[PDB]
RNA sequence: ACGAGACUCUGGCAUGCUAACUAGUUACGCGACCCCGGUCGGCGUAACUUCUUAGAGGGACAAGUGGCGUUCAGCCACCCGAGAUUGAGCAAUAACAGGUCUGUGAUGCCCUUAGAUGUCCGGGGCUGCACGCGCGCUACACUGACUGGCUCAGCGUGUGCCUACCCUACGCCGGCAGGCGCGGGUAACCCGUUGAACCCCAUUCGUGAUGGGGAUCGGGGAUUGCAAUUAUUC
């Protein structure tokens, strides 16, 4: 029963969408889910030389990229959330089911 | 207490600022008066904010100089105090007045300016920042490569400084300035 | 609303020129510039050398 | 410095040309009219507009106006 | 520049003024009694607490740095 | 997977493929 | 004979082994989270792998 | 009977302490070890100016006790007197009349500002070509 | 007692070296050629002499165990890794090399790289830095 | 009543350390003369019977936080490895004499072991801890 | 029409708002000692989000008052308050024969191509040392050094397709640098409650080129590597 919808993005507003979807969405079906939980946003940084050469005044570029992690709980077996996680999903959003 | 907020245990009240002009620009009393120098700061966010800062934290900031000895406000708090004690042993007086009288009778009245060099007048709270700053950086001085601690430097400082002793490295600072002045007003 | 071309390299001479075709609203400055300038470089192989194709 | 740019100020003369009677005195009251009265994609600009708004009402209680 | 050679065990003379003049001073510290006896602030550091255990110089505050005693009270 | 890519890695894996 | 003389010179370590996966240049690499792309290349490809400049 | 449990909390910087008040009969607890045994003792007046200021009758039926984490020696202090002040007037303001409240948020506010107000000062983010945020590297000419 | 005491040496000649006696006794030692800081510390903590005084106040009598710990190192439970004279390519024993005989060692080990003429035993012939320094921009006024 | 936290800290090593000293059955082991206390060290501990108030110190980290392990004790006694000419760093201490204190304090039953690793403080040396505080309370009232 | 601005990120607050065995807190049963009571980062749990994480909305405008401003535009104060000028990013027109052909399987032309300027292997060299410059690090000590004792961080990284080189707990042996079993973690789960330094508290040292300073230099022990000498580091 015990099984984890893990709902990783790097765009926060399709992680919103499709984790409110399986909440909102799945809230006239009467099932037993688990408010969201937010990890911590994963911010990756690396800072490169702008310039080609060593020529000029020292100018660093700090490219980021924050990817976010996100939760959803249940106490059910396993085709009752797959008719709801199967249906609208995204590109943007990985979306992996720990049944175990 | 509602009786009187002592510092540590020293007075604030008869503590009087006998010349009539640095009576502003001098925080000891009624408002200020607390149980440390050590205080949140904030009083280097506006121009004459600096001014109602207390003279115990004023003197504790200004005693924390040359690099290996910045922001170390816990140990100066402390050289305060040793420098506080040691005075009411050696006058028989509270530190606070002989501080209020060092720091009153340090202050150069007059300086010379390039406009060509022609003397001006001095505002009262420069004569309040280079009184202090004078008083430090002779205690600094006083107690490099030398056995005499920075607490026996800093009360010898602020005793001769209130006497007008003329052995303070802040007096014969102030007596060159105002003669230097002098030459060319 | 607006579009800019900038054809540079070698036109004719051993002394490199830019050809830039202007017209309408262009912005350079601001984030807009993510999602409302479409931006594009290509090089081209004429025979004098190589001839870089800017579009926004 | 605090000046408002030209598109705050031509944005705020013709919010008051339209719906002049629907305005007031604070600034929270009719920064709650501008809402509705104009799309603004920016809090920022839609409080400096409003902030305006009601600095150019205050004024027309005088007498005459900009235009 | 000009050298300051000091005395490491106390000389007769030198625990003879220290028994006379140091219970006599107001500012009874280690660095005081290092000038005006030419002895060195660890030698400082056992006369004042031999004068301690005499009990003529009572202590005000012991800080690591810097210890500090005055002479006696009357009454 | 195995060697099981950490989440740092699997957007980087992701983007490098897209490049 | 020179099939002893190809890469029998042991590469297990050091800048020799790995280089950028577009170029085969052997300086300014980043393996900062397996990207192996150096310097320049990371630059060029910044916009399109994922990385945004914000700060 | 009724519990009259007040949770407040408090920072200067980073450090941030958050003092549970109770109704009990007197008792100040910092992570365990109490006012008196907190190092620094140099910084325990800081400390006491949320006691004798109001003296020990504000403070005569709370038990409040402390959490601290984050920061400082100097830091977590600033947020432990700022959190036990703010915890005490929260806690006279439910269960006791405004009126006494107003009484204490004078003595307590018209003291410093940091024992109810916090600072909203943090560290600043460092930029390159130099050491620190504000300080660049020696510019050496020819 | 407290003053002076009389039977006072001032100078200490211990292994043809004047030793100032005005010193706490681990440190007055170190102008020995071959005890540094830590040696002195062990071998006063492996015979029980007081670190409270000077070398003054000590009998000439009691420093004869001194001497023979300072000379003969692992007699007295001293550990082999404390020693700097290990394993030598001549001799094989472990020593501690002390102040006339650490010079003759150093002249011993040089002229033994010097006389094979290896690479480490030239740069000391010729003065320059044997643990490969950059020399470019280092030894000004020592040198001309 | 009086506990460990209800004394100053700065005293109560001193109290125990004067305390296992007249127990004296803690087990020492023979490189106390020698033996310097962590890489970063320059001089030996200048206390004559230095061991004694370690002893005296590992159970008060124990006693607050259990589950100290080896490499969490030489974490614990950490310090400004002072590199000449280079930049200084943070130096991890010594493992072995740290390793023969709760070896030292495991033969005498006054720590203990339990799960999820490490050592930890047995419930009799926690009632041994509590009345060497009882002394130092009332040696400042 | 562009640039400035507006914009995006970040910081400050929110007892109000949303949600949490990969965050806690309060209360409760139990367990330890405790001279009716304290501490517990000791075990387990029925509420709740003050602390924590990141969401959505609010919040701040020269808005209120007072002057000055012909006088709009505005300026300076003061109240109220979490802020009454946080910090970055982005960034025009026109140029410089700046720098890069040693980032490119982007590159015209010139020169090479089995006499190699292609390609790999074995060694050396970029470090060589009478000198001259620039960026640095340690200091010249007593506001200090050495030795003990005490109490708190926040940004990140991690088992790599190539790819081994992860991070490391716990317990033994070793003076130490290290070695050996036995785990945990693809990570708000483990290292980790990241017990960081300085500062604070107590000891010795005493103006001496001293226990300031630690360059050069002799001897010995492991680690990485196929290999350390011109000494990898420790």
């Amino acid at each position: 029963h015990r099984i984890r919808i893990t709902l990783t993005s790097r765009n926060v507003k399709s992680l919103e969408k499709v984790c409110a979807d399986l909440i909102r969405g799945a809230k006239e079906k009467n099932l037993k889910v688990k408010g969201p939980v937010r990890m911590p946003t994963k911010t990756l940084r690396i800072t490169t030389r702008k310039t080609p050469c060593g020529e000029g005044s020292k100018t660093w570029d700090r490219f980021q990229m924050r990817i976010h992690k996100r939760l959803i709980d249940l106490h059910s077996p396993s085709e009752i959330v797959k008719q709801i996680t199967s249906i609208s999903i995204e590109p943007g959003v990985e979306v992996e089911v720990t049944i175990a | 207490t509602p009786d009187i907020k002592l510092f540590g245990k020293w007075s604030t009240d008869d503590v009087q600022i006998n010349d009539i002009s640095l009576q502003d620009y001098i925080a000891v009393k009624e408002k200020y008066a607390k149980y440390l120098p050590h205080s949140a700061g904030r009083y280097a966010a506006k121009r004459f904010r600096k001014a109602q800062c207390p003279i115990v934290e004023r003197l504790t900031n200004s005693m924390m100089m040359h690099g290996r000895n910045n922001g170390k406000k816990l140990m100066t708090v402390r050289i305060v105090k040793h420098a506080f004690e040691i005075i009411h042993l050696l006058t028989g007086e509270n530190p606070l007045q002989v501080l209020v009288n060092a720091i009153i009778n340090s202050g150069p009245r007059e300086d010379s300016t390039r406009i060509r060099r022609q003397a001006v007048d001095v505002s009262p709270l420069r004569r309040v920042n280079q009184a202090i700053w004078l008083l430090c950086t002779g205690a600094r001085e006083a107690a490099f490569r030398n056995i005499k601690t920075i607490a026996e430097c800093l009360a010898d400082e602020l005793i001769n400084a209130a006497k007008g002793s003329s052995n303070s490295y802040a007096i014969k600072k102030k007596d060159e300035l105002e003669r230097v002045a002098k030459s060319n007003r | 609303k607006g579009c800019e071309v900038v054809v540079s390299g070698k036109l004719r001479g051993q002394r490199a020129k830019s050809m830039k075709f202007v017209d309408g609203l262009m912005i350079h400055s601001g984030d807009p510039v993510n999602y409302y300038v479409d931006t594009a470089v290509r090089h081209v192989l004429l025979r004098q050398g190589v001839l870089g194709i800017k579009v926004k | 410095g605090r000046v408002r740019t030209k598109t705050v100020k031509k944005a705020a003369r013709v919010i008051i040309e339209k719906y002049y009677t629907r305005l007031g005195n604070d600034f929270h009251t009719n920064k709650r009219v501008c809402e509705e009265i104009a799309i603004i994609p920016s809090k920022k600009l839609r409080n400096k507009i409003a902030g305006y708004v009601t600095h150019l009402m205050k004024r027309i209680q005088r007498g005459p106006v900009r235009g | 520049r000009d050298k300051l050679n000091n005395l490491v065990l106390f000389d007769k003379a030198t625990y003879d003024k220290l028994c006379k003049e140091v219970p006599n001073y107001k500012l009874i510290t280690p660095a005081v009694v290092s000038e005006r006896l030419k002895i060195r602030g660890s030698l400082a550091r056992a006369a004042l607490q031999e004068l301690l255990s005499k009990g003529l110089i009572k202590l005000v505050s012991k800080h690591r740095a810097q210890v500090i005693y005055t002479r006696n009270t009357k009454g | 997977m195995a060697v099981q890519i950490s989440k740092k890695r699997k957007f980087v894996a992701d983007g490098i493929f897209k490049a | 004979g020179h099939q002893q003389l190809y890469w029998s010179h042991p590469r297990k370590f050091g800048q020799g082994s790995r280089s950028c996966r577009v170029c085969s240049n052997r300086h300014g690499l980043i393996r900062k989270y397996g990207l192996n792309m150096c310097r320049q290349c990371f630059r060029q490809y910044a916009k399109d792998i994922g990385f945004i400049k914000l700060d | 009977g009724p519990l009259q449990s007040v949770q407040v909390f408090g920072r200067k910087k980073t450090a941030t302490a958050v003092a549970h008040c109770k109704r009990g009969n007197g008792l100040i607890k910092v992570n365990g070890r109490p006012l008196e045994m907190i190092e620094p003792r140099t910084l325990q007046y800081k400390l006491l100016e949320p006691v004798l200021l109001l003296g020990k009758e504000r403070f005569a039926g709370v038990d409040i006790r402390v959490r601290v984490k984050g920061g400082g020696h100097v830091a977590q202090i600033y947020a432990i007197r700022q959190s036990i002040s703010k915890a005490l007037v929260a806690y006279y303001q439910k269960y006791v009349d405004e009126a006494s409240k107003k009484e204490i948020k004078d003595i307590l506010i018209q003291y410093d500002r940091t024992l109810l107000v916090a600072d909203p000062r943090r560290c600043e983010s460092k930029k390159f070509g130099g050491p620190g945020a504000r300080a660049r590297y020696q510019k050496s000419y020819r | 007692s407290l003053v002076i005491p009389e039977k006072f040496q001032h100078i200490l000649r211990v292994l043809n070296t004047n030793i100032d006696g005005r010193r706490k006794i681990a440190f007055a030692i170190t102008a020995i050629k071959g005890v540094g800081r830590r040696y002195a510390h062990v071998v006063l903590r492996k015979a029980d002499i007081d670190l409270t005084k000077r070398a003054g106040e000590l009998t000439e009598d009691e420093v004869e165990r001194v001497i023979t710990i300072m000379q003969n190192p692992r007699q007295y439970k001293i550990p082999d890794w404390f020693l700097n004279r290990q394993k030598d390519v001549k001799d094989g024993k472990y020593s501690q090399v002390l102040a006339n005989g650490l010079d003759n060692k150093l002249r011993e080990d040089l002229e033994r790289l010097k006389k094979i003429r290896a690479h480490r035993g030239l740069r000391h012939f010729w003065g320059l830095r044997v643990r490969g320094q950059h020399t470019k921009t280092t030894g000004r006024r020592g040198r001309t | 009543g009086v506990t460990v936290k209800d004394v100053n800290q700065q005293e109560f090593v001193r109290a125990l350390a004067a305390f296992l000293k007249k127990s004296g059955k803690l087990k020492v082991p023979e490189w106390v003369d020698t033996v310097k206390l962590a890489k970063h060290k320059e001089l030996a501990p200048y206390d004559e019977n230095w061991f004694y108030t370690r002893a005296a110190s590992t159970a008060r980290h124990l006693y607050l936080r259990g589950g100290a392990g080896v490499g969490s004790m030489t974490k614990i006694y950490g310090g400004r490895q002072r590199n000449g000419v280079m930049p200084s760093h943070f130096s991890r201490g010594s493992k072995s004499v740290a390793r023969r204190v709760l070896q030292a304090l495991e033969g005498l039953k006054m720590v203990e072991k339990d799960q999820d690793w490490g050592r930890k403080l047995t419930p009799q040396g926690q009632r041994d801890l509590d009345r060497i505080a009882g002394q130092v309370a009332a040696a400042k009232k």
